[PDB]
Protein backbone atom coordinates (compact mmCIF):
# COMPACT_ATOMS: atom_id res chain seq x y z
CA UNK A 1 0.00 0.00 0.00
CA UNK A 2 0.67 3.44 -0.87
CA UNK A 3 1.58 5.60 2.69
CA UNK A 4 0.41 8.62 1.74
CA UNK A 5 -2.78 7.01 0.09
CA UNK A 6 -3.76 5.44 3.12
CA UNK A 7 -3.53 8.04 5.37
CA UNK A 8 -5.76 11.22 4.11
CA UNK A 9 -7.71 11.67 7.62
CA UNK A 10 -4.29 12.38 9.50
CA UNK A 11 -2.94 14.69 7.01
CA UNK A 12 -6.21 16.47 6.18
CA UNK A 13 -6.86 17.22 9.76
CA UNK A 14 -3.40 18.59 9.97
CA UNK A 15 -4.24 21.34 7.38
CA UNK A 16 -7.89 21.85 9.38
CA UNK A 17 -6.32 22.52 12.49
CA UNK A 18 -3.32 25.29 10.22
CA UNK A 19 -6.30 26.81 9.05
CA UNK A 20 -8.00 27.03 12.64
CA UNK A 21 -4.90 28.40 13.42
CA UNK A 22 -4.14 30.76 10.80
CA UNK A 23 -7.20 31.99 11.26
CA UNK A 24 -7.13 32.41 15.03
CA UNK A 25 -4.17 34.66 14.56
CA UNK A 26 -5.74 37.24 11.98
CA UNK A 27 -8.82 37.30 13.78
CA UNK A 28 -6.91 38.11 17.16
CA UNK A 29 -4.49 40.63 15.75
CA UNK A 30 -6.78 43.25 15.58
CA UNK A 31 -9.28 43.06 18.81
CA UNK A 32 -9.04 43.40 22.54
CA UNK A 33 -6.49 46.09 22.55
CA UNK A 34 -8.77 48.76 22.89
CA UNK A 35 -9.91 47.27 26.56
CA UNK A 36 -6.53 47.90 27.89
CA UNK A 37 -6.38 51.61 26.80
CA UNK A 38 -10.20 52.06 28.10
CA UNK A 39 -9.07 50.33 31.64
CA UNK A 40 -5.56 52.33 31.75
CA UNK A 41 -7.28 55.28 31.22
CA UNK A 42 -9.69 54.26 34.26
CA UNK A 43 -6.70 53.07 36.61
CA UNK A 44 -4.78 56.27 36.14
CA UNK A 45 -8.08 58.74 36.23
CA UNK A 46 -8.15 56.76 40.10
CA UNK A 47 -4.90 57.41 40.99
CA UNK A 48 -5.52 60.73 39.90
CA UNK A 49 -8.75 61.67 41.79
CA UNK B 1 -12.88 -34.01 -9.61
CA UNK B 2 -11.85 -31.40 -11.64
CA UNK B 3 -8.82 -29.57 -11.43
CA UNK B 4 -10.45 -26.55 -9.10
CA UNK B 5 -12.77 -28.55 -6.90
CA UNK B 6 -9.35 -30.72 -5.80
CA UNK B 7 -7.94 -27.41 -5.10
CA UNK B 8 -10.66 -26.30 -2.70
CA UNK B 9 -10.46 -29.95 -1.20
CA UNK B 10 -6.96 -29.02 -0.96
CA UNK B 11 -7.87 -25.54 0.88
CA UNK B 12 -10.23 -27.97 2.69
CA UNK B 13 -7.81 -30.16 3.99
CA UNK B 14 -5.59 -27.58 4.67
CA UNK B 15 -7.78 -26.04 7.07
CA UNK B 16 -8.16 -29.17 9.76
CA UNK B 17 8.46 -54.42 23.14
CA UNK B 18 10.13 -56.84 20.83
CA UNK B 19 10.21 -53.87 18.29
CA UNK B 20 11.54 -51.85 20.86
CA UNK B 21 14.88 -52.98 21.07
CA UNK B 22 15.31 -53.25 17.84
CA UNK B 23 14.27 -49.19 17.59
CA UNK B 24 16.56 -48.43 20.49
CA UNK B 25 19.52 -50.43 18.65
CA UNK B 26 18.59 -48.33 15.34
CA UNK B 27 18.76 -44.92 17.53
CA UNK B 28 22.12 -45.93 19.88
CA UNK B 29 23.99 -47.62 16.63
CA UNK B 30 23.16 -44.06 15.06
CA UNK B 31 24.54 -42.06 18.12
CA UNK B 32 27.54 -44.36 18.68
CA UNK B 33 28.59 -44.72 15.14
CA UNK B 34 28.28 -40.43 14.99
CA UNK B 35 30.57 -40.08 18.20
CA UNK B 36 32.93 -42.61 17.48
CA UNK B 37 33.16 -41.75 13.83
CA UNK B 38 33.48 -37.99 14.45
CA UNK B 39 36.51 -39.51 16.80
CA UNK B 40 38.11 -41.42 13.94
CA UNK B 41 38.24 -37.86 11.98
CA UNK B 42 39.59 -36.52 14.95
CA UNK B 43 42.33 -39.06 14.58
CA UNK B 44 42.37 -38.73 10.88
CA UNK B 45 43.36 -34.60 11.88
CA UNK B 46 46.21 -35.47 14.37
CA UNK B 47 47.90 -37.69 12.41
CA UNK B 48 47.46 -35.21 9.23
CA UNK B 49 48.55 -32.56 11.54
CA UNK B 50 51.75 -34.49 13.47
CA UNK B 51 52.52 -35.51 9.29
CA UNK B 52 52.57 -31.81 8.01
CA UNK B 53 54.85 -30.81 11.31
CA UNK B 54 57.21 -33.46 9.83
CA UNK B 55 57.17 -32.50 6.77
CA UNK B 56 57.93 -28.68 7.66
CA UNK B 57 60.59 -29.79 10.05
CA UNK B 58 62.41 -32.11 7.61
CA UNK B 59 62.33 -28.99 5.19
CA UNK B 60 64.06 -27.05 8.07
CA UNK B 61 66.66 -29.58 8.11
CA UNK B 62 67.12 -29.59 4.62
CA UNK B 63 67.61 -26.07 4.48
CA UNK B 64 71.62 -25.36 6.52
CA UNK B 65 70.14 -22.01 7.73
CA UNK B 66 67.02 -22.04 10.31
CA UNK B 67 64.65 -19.78 8.13
CA UNK B 68 62.68 -18.05 11.01
CA UNK B 69 59.55 -18.03 8.71
CA UNK B 70 59.65 -21.37 8.97
CA UNK B 71 60.13 -21.22 12.62
CA UNK B 72 56.84 -19.37 12.68
CA UNK B 73 54.92 -22.22 10.58
CA UNK B 74 56.35 -25.15 12.68
CA UNK B 75 54.85 -23.33 15.62
CA UNK B 76 51.63 -22.60 14.23
CA UNK B 77 51.97 -26.16 13.54
CA UNK B 78 52.79 -27.28 16.67
CA UNK B 79 49.56 -24.72 18.03
CA UNK B 80 47.36 -26.25 15.78
CA UNK B 81 48.14 -30.38 16.97
CA UNK B 82 48.12 -29.57 20.38
CA UNK B 83 44.61 -27.47 20.27
CA UNK B 84 43.62 -30.27 18.42
CA UNK B 85 44.60 -32.79 21.14
CA UNK B 86 42.91 -31.18 23.72
CA UNK B 87 39.30 -30.68 21.60
CA UNK B 88 40.11 -34.54 21.33
CA UNK B 89 40.11 -35.45 24.78
CA UNK B 90 37.03 -32.91 25.59
CA UNK B 91 35.86 -34.54 22.63
CA UNK B 92 36.08 -38.21 23.70
CA UNK B 93 34.78 -36.62 27.48
CA UNK B 94 31.67 -35.24 26.27
CA UNK B 95 31.08 -38.16 23.80
CA UNK B 96 30.88 -40.75 26.64
CA UNK B 97 28.56 -37.94 28.58
CA UNK B 98 26.45 -37.67 25.01
CA UNK B 99 26.09 -41.40 25.06
CA UNK B 100 24.90 -41.51 28.45
CA UNK B 101 23.04 -38.71 27.88
CA UNK B 102 21.11 -40.25 24.68
CA UNK B 103 20.93 -43.21 26.96
CA UNK B 104 18.77 -41.56 29.41
CA UNK B 105 16.72 -39.00 26.63
CA UNK B 106 15.71 -42.43 25.01
CA UNK B 107 14.90 -44.90 27.56
CA UNK B 108 12.72 -42.76 30.39
CA UNK B 109 10.37 -41.74 27.08
CA UNK B 110 7.20 -43.07 26.12
CA UNK B 111 8.03 -44.84 23.12
CA UNK B 112 10.19 -47.29 25.55
CA UNK B 113 7.98 -47.31 28.29
CA UNK B 114 8.02 -50.86 28.82
CA UNK B 115 11.89 -51.63 29.00
CA UNK B 116 11.14 -50.22 32.54
CA UNK B 117 8.89 -53.58 32.92
CA UNK B 118 12.19 -55.08 31.59
CA UNK C 1 -13.63 38.17 8.20
CA UNK C 2 -16.28 35.31 8.59
CA UNK C 3 -17.02 35.65 4.70
CA UNK C 4 -13.67 35.06 3.94
CA UNK C 5 -13.02 32.45 5.93
CA UNK C 6 -16.47 30.68 5.08
CA UNK C 7 -14.52 30.76 1.17
CA UNK C 8 -11.49 29.89 2.53
CA UNK C 9 -13.68 27.18 4.13
CA UNK C 10 -15.05 27.02 0.44
CA UNK C 11 -11.96 26.69 -1.34
CA UNK C 12 -10.09 24.12 1.33
CA UNK C 13 -13.38 21.84 1.28
CA UNK C 14 -12.53 21.58 -2.65
CA UNK C 15 -8.84 21.01 -2.71
CA UNK C 16 -9.59 18.41 -0.35
CA UNK C 17 -12.16 16.43 -2.43
CA UNK C 18 -9.99 16.89 -5.15
CA UNK C 19 -6.60 15.20 -3.01
CA UNK C 20 -9.70 12.43 -2.43
CA UNK C 21 -10.41 11.75 -6.30
CA UNK C 22 -6.65 11.74 -6.69
CA UNK C 23 -5.59 9.11 -4.35
CA UNK C 24 -8.54 7.22 -5.53
CA UNK C 25 -7.02 7.43 -8.94
CA UNK C 26 -3.53 6.64 -8.13
CA UNK C 27 -5.33 3.85 -5.80
CA UNK C 28 -6.57 2.24 -8.81
CA UNK C 29 -3.52 2.69 -11.39
CA UNK C 30 -1.63 0.81 -8.75
CA UNK C 31 -3.87 -2.00 -8.49
CA UNK C 32 -4.80 -2.14 -12.20
CA UNK C 33 -0.76 -2.89 -12.72
CA UNK C 34 -0.86 -4.81 -10.14
CA UNK C 35 -3.51 -7.17 -12.13
CA UNK C 36 -1.71 -6.12 -15.24
CA UNK C 37 0.89 -8.44 -14.90
CA UNK C 38 -1.02 -11.72 -14.60
CA UNK C 39 -0.59 -12.24 -18.34
CA UNK C 40 1.89 -13.36 -21.49
CA UNK C 41 4.62 -14.48 -18.81
CA UNK C 42 2.61 -17.43 -17.94
CA UNK C 43 1.04 -18.35 -21.72
CA UNK C 44 5.55 -18.21 -22.38
CA UNK C 45 5.63 -20.47 -19.62
CA UNK C 46 3.67 -23.38 -21.54
CA UNK C 47 5.46 -21.96 -24.79
CA UNK C 48 8.55 -23.04 -23.35
CA UNK C 49 6.63 -26.55 -21.65
CA UNK D 1 -17.93 2.36 -8.31
CA UNK D 2 -20.20 -0.71 -7.57
CA UNK D 3 -20.76 -0.85 -12.03
CA UNK D 4 -16.97 0.07 -12.13
CA UNK D 5 -16.19 -3.17 -9.60
CA UNK D 6 -18.04 -5.12 -11.90
CA UNK D 7 -16.95 -4.14 -15.04
CA UNK D 8 -13.28 -4.94 -13.80
CA UNK D 9 -14.67 -8.04 -12.71
CA UNK D 10 -16.83 -9.38 -15.69
CA UNK D 11 -13.51 -8.22 -17.61
CA UNK D 12 -11.19 -10.26 -15.66
CA UNK D 13 -13.86 -12.96 -15.93
CA UNK D 14 -13.55 -12.26 -19.26
CA UNK D 15 -9.29 -12.09 -19.59
CA UNK D 16 -9.69 -15.66 -17.36
CA UNK D 17 -12.19 -17.45 -19.20
CA UNK D 18 -9.30 -16.39 -22.13
CA UNK D 19 -6.92 -17.86 -20.52
CA UNK D 20 -8.60 -21.04 -19.99
CA UNK D 21 -9.61 -21.06 -23.45
CA UNK D 22 -6.26 -20.96 -24.89
CA UNK D 23 -4.49 -23.27 -22.43
CA UNK D 24 -7.15 -25.78 -23.12
CA UNK D 25 -6.97 -25.29 -27.18
CA UNK D 26 -2.81 -25.10 -26.78
CA UNK D 27 -2.85 -28.42 -25.14
CA UNK D 28 -5.44 -30.09 -27.13
CA UNK D 29 -3.42 -29.49 -30.35
CA UNK D 30 -0.19 -30.33 -28.46
CA UNK D 31 -2.27 -33.64 -27.37
CA UNK D 32 -3.01 -33.82 -31.53
CA UNK D 33 0.85 -33.56 -32.37
CA UNK D 34 1.47 -36.21 -29.59
CA UNK D 35 -1.32 -38.46 -31.07
CA UNK D 36 0.09 -38.34 -34.73
CA UNK D 37 3.75 -38.63 -33.61
CA UNK D 38 2.76 -41.83 -31.91
CA UNK D 39 0.35 -43.14 -34.98
CA UNK D 40 3.14 -42.63 -37.01
CA UNK D 41 6.21 -43.96 -34.45
CA UNK D 42 3.81 -47.11 -34.52
CA UNK D 43 3.71 -47.72 -38.41
CA UNK D 44 7.41 -46.91 -38.69
CA UNK D 45 8.05 -49.29 -36.04
CA UNK D 46 5.90 -52.02 -37.28
CA UNK D 47 7.27 -51.91 -40.96
CA UNK D 48 10.63 -51.78 -40.02
CA UNK D 49 9.99 -54.70 -37.64
CA UNK D 50 8.84 -57.12 -40.24
CA UNK D 51 11.05 -55.90 -42.83
CA UNK D 52 13.75 -56.81 -39.73
CA UNK E 1 -14.17 17.51 6.79
CA UNK E 2 -15.02 14.27 9.52
CA UNK E 3 -18.04 13.25 7.06
CA UNK E 4 -15.93 13.71 3.55
CA UNK E 5 -13.33 11.45 5.41
CA UNK E 6 -15.21 9.29 6.70
CA UNK E 7 -16.88 8.09 3.21
CA UNK E 8 -13.89 8.03 1.93
CA UNK E 9 -12.82 5.32 4.53
CA UNK E 10 -15.59 3.47 3.51
CA UNK E 11 -14.62 3.58 -0.42
CA UNK E 12 -11.11 2.61 1.11
CA UNK E 13 -12.59 -0.26 2.77
CA UNK E 14 -14.22 -1.57 -0.02
CA UNK E 15 -11.63 -1.70 -2.33
CA UNK E 16 -9.56 -3.42 -0.08
CA UNK E 17 -11.97 -5.84 0.47
CA UNK E 18 -12.39 -6.27 -3.63
CA UNK E 19 -8.66 -6.49 -4.41
CA UNK E 20 -8.01 -8.84 -1.32
CA UNK E 21 -10.77 -11.04 -2.07
CA UNK E 22 -9.77 -11.73 -5.97
CA UNK E 23 -5.81 -11.94 -5.29
CA UNK E 24 -7.05 -14.59 -2.68
CA UNK E 25 -9.66 -16.45 -5.19
CA UNK E 26 -7.46 -16.15 -8.48
CA UNK E 27 -3.85 -17.52 -7.94
CA UNK E 28 -4.87 -21.13 -8.14
CA UNK E 29 -3.94 -22.07 -11.76
CA UNK E 30 0.04 -22.20 -12.12
CA UNK E 31 0.12 -24.65 -9.70
CA UNK E 32 -1.68 -26.69 -11.67
CA UNK E 33 0.49 -26.22 -15.02
CA UNK E 34 3.91 -26.55 -12.99
CA UNK E 35 2.03 -30.06 -11.16
CA UNK E 36 1.54 -31.20 -15.30
CA UNK E 37 4.58 -30.65 -16.74
CA UNK E 38 6.30 -32.29 -13.58
CA UNK E 39 4.25 -35.21 -13.91
CA UNK E 40 4.12 -35.86 -17.95
CA UNK E 41 7.97 -35.18 -17.64
CA UNK E 42 8.48 -37.94 -15.20
CA UNK E 43 5.91 -40.07 -17.09
CA UNK E 44 7.89 -39.49 -19.98
CA UNK E 45 11.52 -40.14 -18.19
CA UNK E 46 10.59 -43.73 -16.65
CA UNK E 47 9.47 -45.67 -19.49
CA UNK E 48 12.81 -44.43 -21.31
CA UNK E 49 14.79 -45.46 -18.51
CA UNK E 50 13.19 -48.73 -18.90
CA UNK E 51 13.96 -48.30 -22.70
Amino acid sequence: MNPSQTQKGKIQIQVSRGSIDLLVRTMYEDINNIKLKNERFQKKKRAED
Amino acid sequence: KTLYDKARDRFKESSKAQVAMEIKNEVMQKLKERLLSRAEIIQRRLEEQRQVLEQKEAQVAKRQEIDPKQEEEIRDINFKIDILEQRALRFESMALQKYEEMDNRLNKDARLAALHRK
Amino acid sequence: QFYKIRDANMQELEDIERHFEQERSNLLNEFKAKIQATFKKHLDLEEQY
Amino acid sequence: KEQEISQQDYLFALKSEHDKQMTLMRQDYERQVNDIKRKYDLKMQNLTKEME
Amino acid sequence: VNILETEFDLEREEMVKTHKTQLKELEDMIETVKEEDKKKTEEAQNEFSQF
